[PDB]
């Protein structure tokens, strides 16, 4: 052979460069990175960043060569470049005059679909759902957004639809295991398929949008997790439980737009979905519904709402220094009582839960060595002086919180 | 009828069979920061401002450990959107490398 | 600075439009109608669209799926081609004829408002073949004409005859004069 | 009429009861106001969606108009009339009580986003599929016994939440 | 050495940078559409 040049080789055949990709796809930046956000790439780290480069210490961003090649050939790419056609065309007739042409240009649009992106990205079953988890946190959060000029409404009232949908399956089939409210939101656990998903639920205020955040980054991501999740609440309800989709009660719709609307029809093994059962629940005015009902419906109990009125009855929920009516007949919680009794599952006593007194912590459900030091070498003195001070680090930290505890106790 | 149809059905195939796809990770689970906290987690007034002054993103907490007497107090936290945003920005911008701890 | 070959022509060919002495039969365009008078033609002109491929189409598979299963007036539109416009006039039947002022051979339409002036049509030269061509559903249309109209916008059109005949023909009586492009 | 209802600005709600004095002044605003009988669910999503309160800032800034992310805010400022959180304005407000006019002039009024919102390419097709839709969902009747027109509120404001 | 393989996210850099970045940003745009409301007014 003759003499081979140098930075072609190895690493430089395995990467690529950003650069390098956006213009081998002669694609832009933005759906570059729309299609790297669908397909799930993502910058990966050689051995040598440098071998990787053609000799070049750089900041520098290196994606799988055979990765982006094989992105090249797939339908969205080319359903992208439709839009972008479909864009001037309609720009043509609207910066025209004509109006019925243009009327006429989006009845004949067809646009893409991330059926097959999602077949190719989670084969099976048990992989989608263990995306899932970082999917129910997008399509939550949007749920309790105020709509923009940057996201629609048909958007945010799509991604709440699918929320509802998400919630009434788990309610229904009885699939709760841990709950954990923080100042975050709530955060709940469930064994979907036996494999135990996590999500979060933030609080039902208004939400302070920033001008910081890129809400079109987020409508992609919102975009993917919305049909991933069309995809899996189908599997769900058509294997072990319901028809797909169910019906709403436009009056149910009308008093609540939450969870006790929203009827569906069809046509246990573990102690959190036993719990509850004959148990009559009056959630009063105080309380935040929502977080709280599904709960209640998920293990085994009813709900009787004060919202709904704007019996059967054995406990209320309310939060209040100062409870008016005291009845003989009902038992008086505040909510931690509740948060409580999912965790544990054992049904936790009510008198440390009374209405107008102090709640329980809430508790989340998750010499010669000196001297024999001289032996070791530097690549074992480095290591073994990092794993102390991590150690200490941790030690320490537990020192302050008994200190703390101390410091506290006393008052 | 959109996406009304099963598309997995018997589906045994992992996609974990090339090296070279970097599961996601799953974020860490929440470690005793909630709304009625034991009050030892709730930060000392030095460090309310010292945690301030530090830059974010090379940062413990996200957020200050509050201490709340009843669950109508909890306010709507402000800093919401920025979180999903930035893990959104952590998946396809942040650099995935296979590790051993 | 080093631009292209064609750009360098255009550029060229720009500046070669404004510096020589041109013919008075040209020049008597771009002495064109003012931006008011030309907002209130296209004003009358839009409301006689000829009705586009996909109307047309639609409807006459309506009068189909209607009539082979279980009286209208001439409708009016906006009239187009060249050998139809200097049809019209001369029959006469043109009240109110737009010309062009950018046409690629500029040879095709010279005769036109000279031609008006004889058979005693009121015209008027508006400016650019793309804005007639929007109100016609081409991309260019070199003339449009106005026949026959809607007793609604008669009034109107006879006072946009009047108003083109104060506003164009009257300021521009010394265009028949005056060779153009003495700019120095 | 609309300094007293506080909708000087466009695109912004307000809630009031109607009665045999309010109907008169609803007739001379009619061109400029679009008006309807809420369900519970429009006015419980619109207040858990949007609210403003006008109060003190750090120490010394007055006119921060913050949200409705609070309950022991409702406290400071309302409290005593019987109102402690924000499902309790909303009781007050879908139900005609006491303290309706306390809380009706604490959330003054409400920040409904835009139609369409855009000035571009599919935004101006669809402004202008709407803006015709409006001659037809509304009348301007002009006259002495003008009727007064009344929609549907949980449609309109599915399109404005 | 008894190790457990897993994956790890590096730091994304810049984004420190970048937040004051787009915060500075926004607010420019603002105040920039305010100032075309006033000239607007001028006309």
């Amino acid at each position: 052979m003759r003499i081979k040049k140098k930075n072609t080789r190895g690493n430089a055949r395995n990467f690529i460069t950003r650069s390098q990709a956006v213009r081998k796809l002669q694609v832009s930046l933005a759906d570059f990175r729309r299609l790297c956000i669908f397909k799930g790439i993502y910058p990966r780290e050689p051995r040598n960043k440098k071998k990787a480069n053609k000799g070049s210490t750089a900041p520098t961003t290196f994606y799988y060569a055979k990765d982006i090649q094989y992105l090249m050939h797939e339908p969205v790419l080319a359903k992208f470049r439709e839009h972008k056609t479909f864009a001037r065309k309609l720009t043509r007739a609207l910066g025209r005059g004509e109006v019925s042409s243009a009327k006429r240009l989006e009845e004949n649009r067809d646009s893409y679909t991330l059926d097959h992106i999602i077949k190719e990205r989670y084969p099976s079953f048990p992989d989608a759902i263990r995306d899932i988890d970082d999917a129910l946190n997008m399509l939550f959060l949007f749920s309790n957004l105020p709509s923009t000029n940057q996201v629609s409404s048909k958007i945010i009232n799509d991604a709440q639809k699918i929320c509802n949908q998400w919630l009434a399956y788990v309610a229904k089939e009885r699939l709760v295991r841990k709950v954990f409210v923080s100042i975050k939101g709530v955060y709940y656990q469930a064994n979907i398929k036996g494999e135990e998903v996590r999500w979060l639920v933030p609080f039902k205020f208004p939400e302070n949008i920033p001008s910081d955040v890129d809400f079109r980054i987020m409508l992609t991501f919102l975009e993917f997790y919305s049909t991933l999740l069309h995809f899996v609440l189908y599997k769900l309800y058509t294997d072990s439980g319901l028809i797909y989709p169910p019906k709403l009660d436009l009056k149910k719709d009308k008093i609540i737009s939450g969870l006790s609307s929203y009827i569906l029809e069809s046509r246990y093994d573990s102690p959190v979905a036993s719990l509850f059962s004959a148990f009559v629940f009056y959630v009063s005015r105080e309380v935040p519904i929502d977080i709280l009902e599904f709960l209640i419906l998920s293990c085994g109990g009813n709900v009787i709402s004060e919202a709904a009125m704007d019996s059967k009855v054995t406990h209320q929920i309310v939060d209040r220094p100062v409870l008016k009516n005291k009845v003989a007949g009902r038992t008086y919680i505040q909510p931690q009582w509740i948060f409580d009794c999912i965790n544990k599952g054992e049904l936790v006593p009510a008198n440390k839960y009374l209405p107008g007194e102090a709640l329980p912590p809430h508790l989340s459900p998750w010499e010669e060595k000196k001297l024999k030091m001289i032996m070791m070498s530097n690549k074992q003195k480095k290591l073994y002086k990092k794993m102390k001070y991590s150690n200490a680090k941790k030690e320490e930290q537990a020192e302050n919180l008994k200190k703390k505890k101390k410091q506290i106790a006393k008052q | 009828e959109n996406y009304q149809y099963d598309l997995w059905g018997d589906s045994t195939e992992t996609n974990d069979h090339v090296m070279h796809l970097r599961a996601p990770k799953l974020p860490p689970p929440t470690n005793e920061e909630s709304y009625n906290p034991p009050e030892e987690y709730l930060l000392s007034p030095e460090e309310k401002e010292a945690w301030e002054n530090t830059e974010y993103s090379e940062r413990e907490r996200n957020f200050i450990p509050q201490k709340y007497s009843a669950l109508r107090k909890v306010p709507g936290y402000g800093e919401s959107i920025r979180e999903r945003f930035e893990r959104s920005l952590d998946l396809y911008l942040a650099p995935r490398v296979r590790k051993n701890k | 600075v080093k631009w292209p070959e064609y750009v360098r022509v255009q550029r060229q060919k720009k500046i070669l439009s404004i510096r020589l002495k041109v013919p008075p039969t040209i020049a008597q365009f771009q002495y064109t109608l003012d931006r008011n008078t030309a907002a209130e033609t296209f004003k009358l002109f839009n409301k006689y669209r000829p009705e586009t491929a996909a109307e047309k189409k639609e409807r006459l598979t309506k009068e189909a799926a209607a009539v082979a299963e279980g009286a209208s007036p001439k409708p009016y539109a906006v009239k187009y081609g060249l050998n139809h416009v200097v049809a019209l006039i001369e029959n006469k039947k043109a009240k109110l004829v737009l010309i062009a002022n950018d046409v690629d051979p500029i040879e095709l339409v010279v005769f036109l408002p000279a031609l008006c002036k004889k058979m005693g049509v009121p015209y008027a030269i508006v400016k650019g073949k793309a804005r007639l061509g929007t109100l016609v559903n081409q991309k260019t249309s070199a003339v449009a004409a106005l026949t026959e109209v809607r007793a609604e916008d008669e009034a109107a059109l006879a006072k946009l005859v009047s108003t083109i005949d104060a506003n164009f023909a009257d300021k521009y009586d010394e265009v028949k004069k005056h060779w153009g492009g003495g700019i120095l | 009429i609309l300094s007293l209802l506080r909708l000087v600005e466009t695109n912004t709600g307000v809630f009031v009861k109607l009665t045999k004095n309010v109907y008169p002044l609803l007739k001379v605003i009619a061109p400029y106001v679009v008006i309807g009988k809420p369900s519970l669910s429009s006015i419980r999503s619109l207040i858990q969606k949007r609210g403003r309160i006008i109060y003190k800032g750090e120490n010394e800034a007055e006119p921060h108009e913050i949200v409705l992310n609070d309950n022991n805010i409702v406290e400071e400022q309302l409290g005593d009339h019987g109102i402690i959180c924000v499902e309790d304005i909303i009781h007050e407000i879908a139900t005609m009580g006491e303290s309706f006019s306390v809380c009706n002039f604490f959330l003054q009024p409400f920040k409904l986003n835009r139609e369409v919102s855009g000035f571009g390419s599919l935004n101006r097709l669809r402004k202008i599929k709407q803006r015709e839709a409006e001659s037809r969902t509304r009348q301007f009747s002009n006259a002495a016994t003008a009727p007064v027109i009344e929609v549907d509120i949980d449609s309109l404001l599915a399109k404005l939440n | 050495l008894n190790s457990n393989p897993e994956i790890l996210l590096r730091k994304r850099r810049n984004a420190d940078r970048t937040r004051i970045e787009r915060q500075e940003l926004a607010k420019k745009k603002r105040e920039e559409q305010i100032k075309k409301k006033r000239s607007n007014k001028n006309k």
